[PDB]
């Protein structure tokens, strides 16, 4: 029942290979719905989920103007940050930004976010009060002063509490059949001998949405945290996600082991064992 | 610069069954910077019309991408994913394994 | 809908 919207911006310089690329994507939860790429043959905001397509040409042109302006703004920001760090004109650098709003199950604003990074390190973030900044170093302090002068925190607060929430709610309604539908994992346990005296038990979760899940193995009812090989949750490509967790167990202590599965889509949490 | 090497997973959209159309996925994630080269291989040859997702990143700022193509798995055709990144000495090949 | 102001860093 909890929902969020986020935009993710990536700006990458590439000296000797033209002007910096800017690409923006937008998400509601684990569903991407828009993209803009300054490298595209004809740069424009494009729909990436069916329920966004019903938005009119004024929506698309408003997004495109915003993202075109950002392309220019980030190119200057890249110049500026190069200078703040005394860096040579030879290397490629990346600024990233992620911002958006979280709603609780009642649809009210839980909190807002706006964070930026430079070469993958935290650079500047809006504090949870939506009024003040945390700057990582003396370079970021310069940005902080520029941002205070343009009343940025104030503008973000108005957006995060207003437009962000309102549009997130709109999308959740327009896309309710998917965005507000949790699909439970399909699960099973596999067994493969690794040797005479040990076997792998692998607990699979497939076809679930949203991506948040917990898979654990227990031996005699206690967690096997250090003994579990856990794979990153991965996209199937059809909106759903996949994950597995594995333990190497002594033969035949298999029945002492249980896989536990927690997901929003499930009527009740699952306990599974290998079923020979 | 702090750089991060990609994690690589190769797997199918649907459980694999020989002679049934499916999708072969290569998921690369946890990498930085974002430039990366990814090819899907069939018996060592580069597959042509591969598609990929739009560049995004995780809460830790690391990038992720999904590359995919329609394929029909068979008993003896071998599939893999070939990845190059600034952090790698040479391209890394991860083979497609049904139980992984 | 995205945030509408972009400010140089």
């Amino acid at each position: 029942g909890s929902h969020s919207m986020r935009y993710f911006y990536t700006a990458m310089s590439r000296p000797g290979r033209g002007e910096p690329r800017f690409i923006a994507v937008g998400y509601v939860d684990d569903t991407q719905f828009v993209r803009f790429d300054s490298d595209a043959a004809s740069p424009r905001t494009e729909p990436r989920a069916p329920w966004i397509e019903q938005e009119g040409p004024e929506y698309w042109d408003r997004n495109t103007q915003i993202f075109k302006t950002n392309t220019q703004t980030y190119r200057e920001s890249l110049r500026n940050l190069r200078g703040y760090y005394n860096q040579s004109e030879a290397g490629s650098h990346i600024i990233q930004r992620m911002y958006g709003c979280d709603l609780g199950p009642d649809g009210r604003l839980l909190r807002g976010h706006d964070q930026s990074a430079y070469d993958g390190k935290d650079y500047i973030a809006l504090n949870e009060d939506l009024s003040s900044w945390t700057a990582a170093d003396t370079a970021a302090q310069i940005t902080q002063r520029k941002w205070e002068a343009a009343r940025v925190a104030e503008q973000l607060r108005a957006y995060l509490e207003g437009l962000c929430v309102e549009w997130l709610r709109r999308y959740l309604e327009n896309g309710k059949e998917t965005l507000q539908r949790a699909d439970p994992p399909k699960t099973h346990v596999t067994h493969h001998p690794v040797s005479d005296h040990e076997a792998t038990l692998r607990c699979w979760a497939l076809g679930f949405y949203p991506a948040e899940i917990t898979l654990t193995w227990q031996r005699d009812g206690e967690d096997q945290t250090q003994d579990t090989e856990l794979v990153e949750t991965r996209p199937a490509g059809d909106r759903t996600f996949q994950k597995w967790a594995a333990v190497v167990v002594p033969s035949g202590e298999e029945q002492r082991y249980t896989c536990h599965v927690q997901h929003e889509g499930l009527p009740k949490p699952l306990t599974l064992r290998w079923e020979p | 610069m702090i750089q991060r090497t990609p994690k690589i997973q190769v797997y199918s959209r649907h459980p694999a069954e020989n002679g049934k159309s499916n999708f072969l996925n290569c998921y690369v994630s946890g990498f930085h910077p974002s430039d990366i080269e990814v090819d899907l291989l069939k018996n060592g040859e580069r597959i042509e019309k591969v598609e990929h997702s739009d560049l995004s990143f995780s809460k830790d700022w690391s990038f992720y991408l999904l590359y995919y193509t329609e394929f029909t798995p068979t008993e003896k055709d071998e599939y893999a994913c070939r990845v190059n990144h600034v952090t790698l000495s040479q391209p890394k090949i991860v083979k497609w394994d049904r139980d992984m | 809908l995205p945030f509408d102001k972009s400010t140089i860093m």
